[PDB]
């Protein structure tokens, strides 16, 4: 099996710059078969490149192939407001077809720390049995950010999930939302509940905090 | 050109079987290697297995190369996917993809790659069932920018969809993607940012739809 290793993860730029993409094979990719791919939210993937350098009818010609063997490249001359996208590298020079993990390309801003908000869980959902406390963080940049949830200042760690949204089409930042989940009785063994974030924007680390009926 | 017509998203069982259907319309179905592509939520693309109809010449995934048929029928230019033994951790958007030719027609030789994608098919395998969510305010705290929202929480399947003001409220919202909760429910939350002084005097309603249950709420948002 060929595996295909994408770099970078992410790439931060900005609308007008030019964006280099590499695509590293563990071993020759035979008759150079790379393809490059190109993935909106809720959108199939549209067919970039081909033949590692050919370009099928209808793509931009800011979008150019190059390499062979085991290095590829997807290059972006000029990047354009609708480029910013997810890009995957597949070979198909063995019968045996692979992706790569796939390269996200972002608008790059100033760094913005979140505004963090805290929610207590309501009166309606306590009487059915479960306890949800809601750690918001709103409109920051970059989209890497740390949540540690506290229960009287004790470090929570199994019992939460996040979820981030897609950067936002007109200040280009991230929103975060973990969402902390006790049994109610769990729930009210305890009094300070807690949620601590920790960003690039933010100097020290901000603990935003309610106190359990207060 | 040509098109690709997968058929409807369906939920299936654990250890059950599905079939993906996928209907071409255009150049030739017999000469270009149809493949399926599948790519579970927030995770990248996997390829799966392909198929040369003239000569039914199939090629599986060692992933997996056991529970995977892929068959294409000339008759109806319709290409299918049988997954078996189903979990969940399969639970994936299925594309399927027909590779490209060299430009257009006649003369127009396979490039291999694939130019050609279908809208693609929703399968989500889970052992719950169809389930109307609970909507929990997310009341803002007792400057400058104030936070408020509600919590969808415990529904199946997706999705929902979250308006604020029946539509009229738009600025500084943010709907989250939905996580899977443990119990094989989903939960999302929708939050918005506000004036501080408008807390006491504008109302912040939330209209939650789970149209596979049939369920709408519009559940009040107000400072405790």
């Amino acid at each position: 099996e060929i595996v295909l290793t994408q770099s970078p993860g992410t790439q931060s730029l900005s609308p007008g710059e030019r964006a280099t993409l590499s695509c590293r094979a563990s071993q020759s990719v035979g008759n150079n078969k790379l393809a490059w791919y190109q993935q909106r939210p809720g959108q199939a993937p549209r067919l970039l490149i081909y033949g590692a350098s050919s370009r099928p009818s209808g793509v931009a010609d800011r979008f150019s192939g190059s390499g062979s063997g085991t290095d590829f490249t997807l290059t972006i001359s000029r990047l354009e407001p609708e480029d910013f996208a997810v890009y995957y590298c597949q070979q198909y020079g063995q019968s045996l077809s692979t992706f790569g993990q796939g390269t996200k390309v972002e608008v790059k801003r100033t760094v913005a720390a979140p505004s963090v908000f805290i929610f207590p869980p309501s009166d309606e959902q306590l009487k059915s049995g479960t306890a949800s406390v809601v750690c918001l963080l709103n409109n920051f940049y970059p989209r890497e950010a740390k949540v540690q949830w506290k229960v009287d200042n004790a470090l929570q760690s199994g019992n939460s999930q996040e979820s981030v949204t897609e950067q936002d089409s007109k200040d280009s930042t991230y929103s975060l939302s973990s969402t902390l989940t006790l049994s109610k009785a769990d729930y009210e063994k305890h009094k300070v509940y807690a949620c601590e974030v920790t960003h690039q924007g933010l100097s020290s680390p901000v603990t935003k905090s309610f106190n359990r009926g207060e | 050109q040509v098109q690709l017509v997968q058929s409807g998203a369906e939920v299936k069982r654990p250890g059950s079987s599905v079939t993906v259907s996928c209907k071409a319309s255009g150049g030739s179905f017999s000469t270009y290697a149809l493949s399926w592509v599948r790519q579970a939520p927030g995770r990248g693309l996997e390829w799966m297995g392909g198929v040369i109809p003239l000569l039914t010449i199939t090629n599986y995934a060692p992933r997996f190369q056991g529970r995977i048929t892929i068959t294409a029928d000339r008759s109806t230019s319709t290409a299918y996917l049988e997954l078996n033994s189903l979990r969940p951790e399969d639970t994936a958007v299925y594309y399927c993809a027909r590779e490209g030719t060299t430009g257009w027609g006649w003369l127009g030789k396979p490039i291999g790659a694939f130019a050609h994608w279908g809208q693609g098919t929703l399968v989500t395998v889970s052992s719950a069932s169809t389930k109307g969510p609970s909507v929990f305010p997310l009341a803002p705290s007792s400057g400058g920018t104030a936070a408020l929202g509600c919590l969808v929480k415990d529904y199946f399947p997706e999705p929902v969809t979250v308006s604020w003001n029946s539509g009229a409220l738009t600025s500084g919202v943010h709907t989250f993607p939905a996580v899977l909760q443990s119990s094989g429910l989903y939960s999302l939350s929708s939050v918005v940012t506000v004036p501080s002084s408008s807390l006491g005097t504008q109302t912040y309603i939330c209209n939650v739809n789970h149209k596979p249950s049939n369920t709408k709420v519009d559940k009040k948002v107000e400072p405790k």
